[PDB]
């Protein structure tokens, strides 16, 4: 199972193209590719974080 | 004795001079080398050594 | 017509002047409370 | 009427058909009926509430 | 800029019609204009409070 999910329409910063902008993507607190990437892409939240269970 | 703590005061120059010039062949907490050109500490890589 | 800038240091007025409002105070949750700590996974911000 | 909903912002416990997802909203407070089965259906607000009367 | 936009997707109070509805939300905090009727509009966020400045 992975612990880490924020799906309260929160928002991240996901950085597209020379800009980083808000959206929802990796969103866990567990990581094993894509650290230095995901350290970008995976900056808390700015609004209201709530975590489920996905079990993927 | 006098040579022996001489020496002993040394140690620790040579030490770490050794050590540097072990730079690139010694690595650093990131994994690759101390002295690489592709150094993937944050997504914009850079070297540090050419 | 980057942009470089000369100033003076003489004159007892410096360009660029700052206005600390409040000194440095560090804010903490370690108190009962709190939704975002409770509610969802801990936070302790 | 609806003195509660129970809904806004929170999910509950929903058991269909042998799983028990969680969604759709389907929060209320109130003793009018399936009273046995509204543990049930409450027994999951896992997120937080935010209550408002439909006035039904 | 933009002040603050406090939506939370959730507006303060949004009459028209005669009827007042809470939705579509239009939260703002700034004298540009209509101050009078943005006290109607604004001064009763039912829901929680998010602001998220849009820099207009």
């Amino acid at each position: 199972e992975v612990e880490g999910v924020f799906v309260r329409a929160t928002v991240e910063r996901r950085c597209r193209a020379g800009f980083c902008f808000d959206k929802e993507g990796q969103g866990f607190a567990d990581g094993v590719l894509s650290d230095e990437q995901l350290e970008a892409l995976e900056s808390d939240p700015l609004l209201k974080v709530e975590r489920c269970t996905f079990s993927g | 004795m006098q040579e022996m703590g001489r020496a002993a005061g040394a140690h620790p120059d040579e030490l770490v001079f050794a050590l540097l010039k072990a730079g690139n062949a010694n690595l650093c907490y990131d994994g690759q080398n101390f002295f690489d050109t592709d150094h993937p500490v944050y997504p914009n890589v850079d070297g540090t050594g050419t | 017509a980057f942009a470089p800038a000369a100033d003076p240091g003489a004159a007892w007025y410096l360009l660029d002047t700052s206005r600390s409002l409040k000194p440095l105070i560090y804010q903490e949750r370690m108190k009962p409370s709190f939704t975002s700590m409770t509610k969802e996974d801990d936070e302790q911000v």
